[PDB]
RNA sequence: UUUGCUCCACACAAUAUAGAUGGAUACGAAUAAGGCGUCCUUGUGGCGUCGCUGAACCAUAGCAGGCUAGCAACGGUGCACUUGGCGGAAAGGCCUUGGGUGCUUGCUGGCGAAUUGCAAUGUCAUUUUGCGUGGGGAUAAAUCAUUUGUAUACGACUUAGA
RNA sequence: GAACUGGCGAUGCGGGAUGAACCGAACGUAGAGUUAAGGUGCCGGAAUACACGCUCAUCAGACACCACAAAAGGUGUUAGU
């Protein structure tokens, strides 16, 4: 339906999310998620502390260079954990993963977009009210990735520039919404309404 | 206009198949709109075109189309089996292909 | 499945020492005719010496509910077998019919002790006439005066993959 | 030989007294009356392509006189008719095509 | 000064509260809880929309804003009584919601002249809207 | 090194396409809460309204969209300029001033269309390169060989030499 | 090391990721339809179906053959006598 789908990645879980965007990519949508720091994963974040050094102990023995790579920023989790679900080591699964892209933050190619969520990977649509969560910027930042803060305050200057920019944009639906109510009630906004507009 | 469709459009998704055996006689197609089986019985007979492109010109033209039907619904989620006259080329899995509104019932 | 109640009347087959036999009747949930005379003389052989070659049924009816739109306490009385022994309960539900009420009950059997329907056996099912004979205190909650309660945290799923606003959890 | 004879008017799109196949059109809802028009003067044989033989091959490159007053006759007494409800002459002079969000399956014509 | 705390009030499942049926064979009429088996499911009846009294999971309805006076385990001559007496269904039609349902079934049963007719009169209204922006 | 190199405009060829066929349509935060409007003593404020999906909103008529006439407004939109800003996360884009020019389906008219013969994607996109024009722009280095020894199995490295 | 039967050896096919023996089913060359055993988040064809509960593990658990865990305990939590 898009030519590009820009993906919020605020507040989402990172396998429901994954399995969204491989099968979206897999039957060839172009999908590019932004603001990867802030990826949710269920339960504690000492469990998933632990469950990335157990990941973080495995290397090849002989020659570590050789061995499974641990990235460490957030995107790059999003996309191991991605990777996983579509077959990669196809032509079919290069072609697809090539139609992706993921950031940490909102880059200025996408900071003057569209962001979109996924409602059935939406963090407070699918856990029970309770449960223990994690912020993936958080554990990333515990386990090596050195630019936490940059993001932060990059971000902090991106959301001021967007608030300046809503405020223009809600004068301006302001405006036409009071010209629109005041030319209702013609003949022909009478004849829009009798026909269902 | 500006627009010009007469079709609607859908993604040639893959083979009809089994977990570890495909079958290229037949292609699974993802027509846009619809999302039950229900809705997908309108579809059932409709021409399918795959229109692609070379650069060898043929018969005046470098454009190519190779033509199908659809035959009957799968699963749950609106997807569709088709039939082509030379079945698509694996390649495509992905592609965009054209569902015409022809053999019309209304 | 979706249980219905049957009433199942048979005897023993009648002899020229003893004609008329006694003709006992039992009440089963079960999904269809077969599986009810099934349980019926699984039932009657274990209460009495008789079996299904001996004897014969004269009668299966089905037993719908009375008032299948009147909100009702019932009291169940139910054995069951463990893994290492067999007991008896008594587990009360509030639910409108006594098919639903032995449906629920095997739900809540199969959930919370692993108990299969190879395993429990209805004792009784029986209306609890009369408030304050309730004994249950998830049962009791419900029988305040002026009951109400908010539903918190509404989701609603979606058609599309995508949505195109943060959705909102208020009811 | 199970066609449909179908006129635009000429008068209004462009398109001519012609037949097309059952099977390659939608009916749409909306009705007109076409009494007062003398279409029995029209069959098979009215339209002939006069085949061409195999030696004539077009290497680089009209009309019938009949076939243009025919159209000229019908057309006008169909313009009547149309006349009497508002915006069919628009209508019928605008084209039809799908725009982004039309299911064909939930549309009615 | 006062205390101020921010209420939060949401939508109270009780008897007497009109809720529209989401999906089921009923699928978009209204009916009134006459009483409340469990958390999760209820016993409704909906008898000037002809949904039949029957107990119902609490997922498979929207409660609306909508409520009315009944005694809990009111018989359906009752329910019918108070609710034409209250006057729910054209206090219903007046909301938004309601506007919003029926706006999507005109433009769901709209023909193609009539999407055309829509078409010239919206941009008749946008060719007056937009000469009135132009003065403010 | 016989007129080479780069950029700009179109002229023709070739080359392919992981797959245009109306528009990727910009707050942030919370979800046991919010958005919008309005008012005030400007707050963790009062009042009203909305959600219950984008099934939206915008756009959308004309030879794949022609040639002309008029009315009403002083709007809307495209193109090449032009003034002033803002944007460095991967800015390469967003906004704005002024005039020109074209269209206007906001409303009413006149002429054209056929024959692609009852359908045949019925061809309208962008990616790279070459060769021509005619209009600007600029007039280098590296390697081998010689040499060095802060280096060195050989390559490599570090030096020097109009 | 024996008894009865069914298999593998001599046998491919669908499932159990993988495997001689397990489950399903035995095989000429093709087309259409329906299924078995097994499955339907993605890899991967097929419901991020519906319904009632239970569980939060600073080594959770996830399916027969089958690829292990016991005695003894716990105002963890749930249901009972």
């Amino acid at each position: 339906v898009e030519p590009v789908v820009v993906i919020d990645g605020k507040g989402h879980l990172v396998g429901r999310l994954a399995s969204v965007v491989a099968k979206q990519l897999l039957n060839g949508q172009k999908i590019v998620v932004v603001r990867a720091e802030e990826l949710n994963i269920s339960g504690e974040f000492f469990r998933n502390k632990l469950k990335y050094h157990d990941f973080l102990r495995k290397a090849t023995a002989f020659n570590k260079t050789r061995g499974p790579f641990h990235f460490r920023a957030p995107s790059r989790i999003f996309y191991k954990a991605l990777r996983g679900m579509v077959s990669h080591k196809t032509a079919r699964g290069k072609a697809a993963l090539e139609r992706l892209k993921v950031f940490e933050g909102i880059p200025p190619p996408y900071d003057k977009k569209k962001r979109v969520v996924v409602p059935q990977a939406l963090r407070v649509l699918r856990l029970k009210p309770g449960r223990k969560y994690t912020t993936l910027g958080k554990l990333s930042t515990s386990v090596g990735w050195k630019y936490e803060d940059v993001v932060a305050k990059l971000e902090a200057k991106r959301k001021v520039s967007s608030a300046e920019y809503y405020a223009k944009k809600r004068a301006f639906t302001k405006k036409v919404a009071s010209a629109n109510a005041t030319a209702a009630e013609s003949d022909v906004a009478k004849q829009l309404a009798a026909l269902g507009y | 206009a500006e627009s010009h469709r007469l079709y609607v459009k859908g993604k040639h998704l893959s083979y009809q198949r089994s977990k570890r055996v495909n079958n290229p006689n037949v292609s699974l197609i993802k027509i846009e709109g619809v999302a039950t089986p229900q809705d997908a019985q309108f579809y059932l007979g409709k021409r399918i075109a795959y229109v692609y492109r070379a650069s060898k010109e043929v018969r005046g033209s470098k454009i190519r189309v190779m033509w199908g039907k659809v035959t009957r619904t799968h699963g749950n989620s609106g997807v569709v089996r088709a039939t082509f006259r030379n079945n698509l080329p694996a390649k495509t899995f992905g592609a965009s292909v054209r569902i015409f509104l022809y053999p019309s019932n209304i | 499945a979706h249980f219905k109640e049957y009433q199942v009347i048979g005897r023993r087959l009648p002899t020229e020492s003893v004609p008329e036999p006694k003709l006992f009747r039992m009440r089963i949930f079960a999904s269809n005719e077969v599986i009810a005379k099934s349980r019926y003389w699984y039932f009657l052989q274990k209460l009495h010496k008789v079996k299904k070659a001996s004897g014969e049924i004269v009668s299966i009816n089905q037993i719908n509910e009375a008032h299948p739109t009147k909100v009702k306490n019932f009291g169940v009385w139910v054995r069951y077998d463990s893994r290492s022994g067999t007991h008896n309960m008594y587990k009360e539900i509030r639910d409108v019919s006594r098919v639903a009420a032995v449906e629920t009950l095997y739900q809540d059997m199969a959930a919370r002790h692993r108990a299969r329907f190879r395993s429990i056996h209805i004792l009784k099912v029986a209306e609890i006439e009369k408030t304050a004979d309730v004994k249950r205190q998830y049962v009791k909650q419900f029988l305040t005066k002026d009951l109400k309660f908010p539903l918190p945290h509404r989701v609603q799923k979606s058609t599309k993959t995508f949505s195109y606003k943060r959705p909102s959890t208020f009811y | 030989d199970n066609t449909l004879l179908v006129t635009g008017p000429f008068k209004v799109n462009g398109v001519p007294l012609r037949r097309v196949n059952a099977r390659y059109v939608i009916a749409t809802s909306t009705k007109v009356s076409v009494e007062g028009v003398n279409v029995e003067k029209f069959n098979v044989e009215y339209f002939a392509k006069e085949k061409l033989t195999k030696k004539e091959k077009k290497e680089a490159n009209e009309i019938k006189t009949e076939r243009v007053e025919d159209q000229k006759v019908v057309d006008k007494a169909l313009l009547a008719e149309i006349k009497k409800t508002p915006l069919l002459k628009q209508y019928l002079s605008a084209s039809f095509s799908l725009k982004n969000g039309d299911k064909p399956h939930l549309l009615k014509f | 000064t006062d205390s101020i705390v921010k209420a939060s009030n949401w939508r109270l499942v009780e008897v007497g509260r009109v809720v529209l049926i989401k999906k089921g064979q009923s699928a978009g009429k209204l009916a009134a809880i006459v009483e409340i088996i469990d958390q999760k499911k209820v016993l409704i009846d909906g008898p000037k929309a002809g949904v039949p009294r029957q107990a119902i999971n609490l997922g498979q309805v929207v409660l609306t804003p909508l409520t009315f006076a009944l005694p809990r385990g009111a018989r359906t001559a009752t329910v019918s009584k108070k609710w034409a007496a209250a006057a729910v269904c054209e206090k219903w039609a007046a909301s938004s919601w309601a506007k919003k349902i029926a706006q999507r079934e005109r433009r769901a049963a709209l023909t193609d002249f009539e999407r055309f007719q829509v078409m010239v009169l919206r941009k008749q209204k946008r060719y007056t809207v937009k000469k009135a922006l132009a003065k403010a």
